[PDB]
């Protein structure tokens, strides 16, 4: 039913044939429902994805086109896909990609997932990206990881800038508010009681800071060993090993403010220990899209 | 006897380890090297020793080494190592083990004279010597026609590995036979490349994902593609025939999350 929140946030369409803008697909990432569906021929489809070396292929590509790009659906799923992947999918999904082998993704393997979509049952912003504009430029894996890596970035700073409100830093009742997005309205009314009792001032929180913990978001279930380890022979997991466990899953330490706020969130309570099965749970209720 | 053959298999699949290893511990609280194997199904046993498994935690390591993908495995010999020389002697074992049920498999494979220098090729070794030679049991126990086991044998394999009492592919399983009127068998190693394709399904479950918010369609062209691409391993085109004649309950042709992937996934997760 993922089409039908493509049917949501569509606002312009060629043939009978929905489309969306970068903007849309930002929407679509972050934002429940909102616009009017207009129609667009040919020289339409030139005059908006005419240019697209104009834009900057850094972090802020999407912010660099805003409104110029046209997303089919098959490149929405995709562009879904590289939002869910965790980091160590990458060069799999790429070879995967690579049915001829070439140590390349070319055309044809995005006409093969329109037939994945015909099986299921017009040049795009993605096709000029990566092939040009009719398909004769070439597609490696640096570029395809790179281009991975800055979607899931600027997908970090809007959502950053969301609820920082505007600014470069972040307190903690919105770094907790941003973190309880996908909780059940009992339990996070809980929180929120911890959050008024057990949060403190403490200080401002950082942009980088906010980067490591949703890079820690993307590996969960690799992270999950040592719980499973630690549940099945019962020991309650403190801070300490838990600063030695997110080491080792994302190579990069969390600042002890990060890990003194997760704490004073987890602990319902109080009792100095961590309840991880309500926290992996709602967990992986957390951090699923496409909602 | 079957009353105590079914009784068994939902305390050992679903109960808490200490009362799967009381259940099956004689010396006293201890398990041999063989009450491991009946704790696990309803030589490296000479390697073992005596000292084993004391507090039931023996039992969950070696079901860690049973139960991890490799990308799993190297991290937990990063969780392993303190300093993080790259080296675990028995010394830090020892250190993680009182935390864990807060040794003469480490005098076996750690050192003699108390003296651990262990690369990760080595701890690579013992997840592939354990794993294997737990996978030729259970590939010995239905009696291989030459190294041939049937249809229904590996389709009973496959069900046990799954541990979802699924009476309809129950009933698919004795059907197997009836499918296929002709079985040439299934050796030893179209069992040890598919056992380890699905050891990795989580990391098949990427790809797999990302074509499964789009469709549900699984054909055999792409299992093995991603069998060879993640598992390096290659899956015979009887072996996926088998799967799709057992797994495939609505009979479209082709699987979808919910036929096949999602249960050994959550088999996966629990």
């Amino acid at each position: 039913l993922r089409k039908q929140r493509f049917m949501q946030f569509s606002s312009l369409e060629h043939e009978g044939e929905y489309y969306m803008t970068p903007r849309d697909f930002l929407f679509s990432v972050m934002f429940e429902q909102m616009t009017s569906v207009k129609k667009l021929t040919k020289k339409d489809i030139e005059d908006t994805l005419s240019g697209i070396q104009t834009a900057g292929c850094g972090s802020t590509f999407f912010r660099d086109l805003g409104d110029k790009g046209l997303i089919s659906y098959t490149e929405y799923l995709f562009l879904l896909t590289i939002l869910t992947k965790p980091h160590s999918g990458f060069h799999v999904a790429f070879k995967m990609l690579d049915t001829d082998g070439n140590e390349m993704i070319e055309k044809r393997e995005f006409f093969k997932l329109q037939k994945i979509i015909s099986k299921q049952d017009i040049n795009t912003t993605l096709q000029m990206r990566f092939f040009g504009k009719r398909g004769q430029r070439k597609l490696h894996y640096k570029e395809f990881r790179r281009f991975m890596e800055n979607l899931q970035t600027e997908i970090q700073e809007m959502e950053f800038l969301q609820f920082s409100k505007g600014l470069s830093f972040m307190r903690k009742e919105d770094f907790a508010e941003w973190l309880l997005f996908f909780t059940n309205t009992e339990n996070k009314d809980i929180y929120w009681k911890n959050v008024r009792e057990k949060l403190s001032a403490g200080e401002s929180i950082s942009l980088d800071e906010f980067k490591s913990f949703c890079h820690f978001t993307t590996h969960l279930e690799d992270f999950a060993i040592a719980m499973q380890m630690f549940s099945l022979a019962h020991r309650p997991v403190r801070l300490a090993e838990f600063k030695r466990a997110v080491k080792v899953a994302t190579g990069q330490e969390l600042s002890n403010n990060i890990l003194d706020t997760v704490f004073k969130i987890f602990d319902l309570d109080g009792d100095e220990c961590l309840s991880h099965e309500e926290f992996l749970g709602v967990l992986k209720n957390r951090m699923h899209r496409g909602l | 006897d079957r009353k105590v053959m079914e009784y068994e298999n939902r305390i050992r699949a679903y109960s808490t380890p200490d009362k799967i290893f009381r259940y099956f511990a004689t010396l006293k609280v201890f398990m041999t090297p063989e009450d491991f194997v009946r704790s696990i199904t309803p030589s490296i046993f000479y390697t073992l020793g005596e000292c084993g498994l004391i507090s039931f935690s023996d039992y969950i390591f070696l079901t860690t080494v049973l139960s991890t993908p490799q990308r799993n495995f190297e991290i937990a010999f990063k969780m392993f190592d303190l300093n993080g020389d790259g080296e675990v002697d028995m010394e830090e074992f020892e250190q993680v083990q009182s935390i864990i049920r807060s040794s003469a498999l480490t005098t076996y494979f750690f050192g003699a004279d108390l003296k651990g220098k262990l690369t990760i090729k080595n701890f690579l070794e013992f997840q592939r010597k354990l794993q294997h030679d737990v996978l030729k049991l259970e590939f010995e126990r239905h009696d291989p026609v030459d190294g041939r086991i049937t249809e229904r044998q590996f389709g009973g394999m496959l069900l046990a590995y799954s541990g979802v009492q699924s009476k309809k592919l129950t009933a698919m399983q004795r059907q197997l036979k009836k499918h296929f009127k002709e079985g040439k068998g299934l050796t030893f190693q179209e069992v040890e490349n598919f056992f380890t394709f699905l050891k990795n399904i989580n990391d098949v479950d990427t790809a797999l994902s990302f074509y499964h918010m789009a469709g549900a369609s699984l054909d055999k062209v792409t299992m093995q593609q991603v069998a060879r691409t993640v598992a390096k391993v290659e899956l015979s085109d009887h072996v996926c025939d088998v799967v799709f004649a057992l797994f495939d309950c609505d009979g479209n042709g082709e699987l979808s999350n919910k036929e096949f992937v999602s249960i050994m996934k959550q088999r996966l997760m629990r």
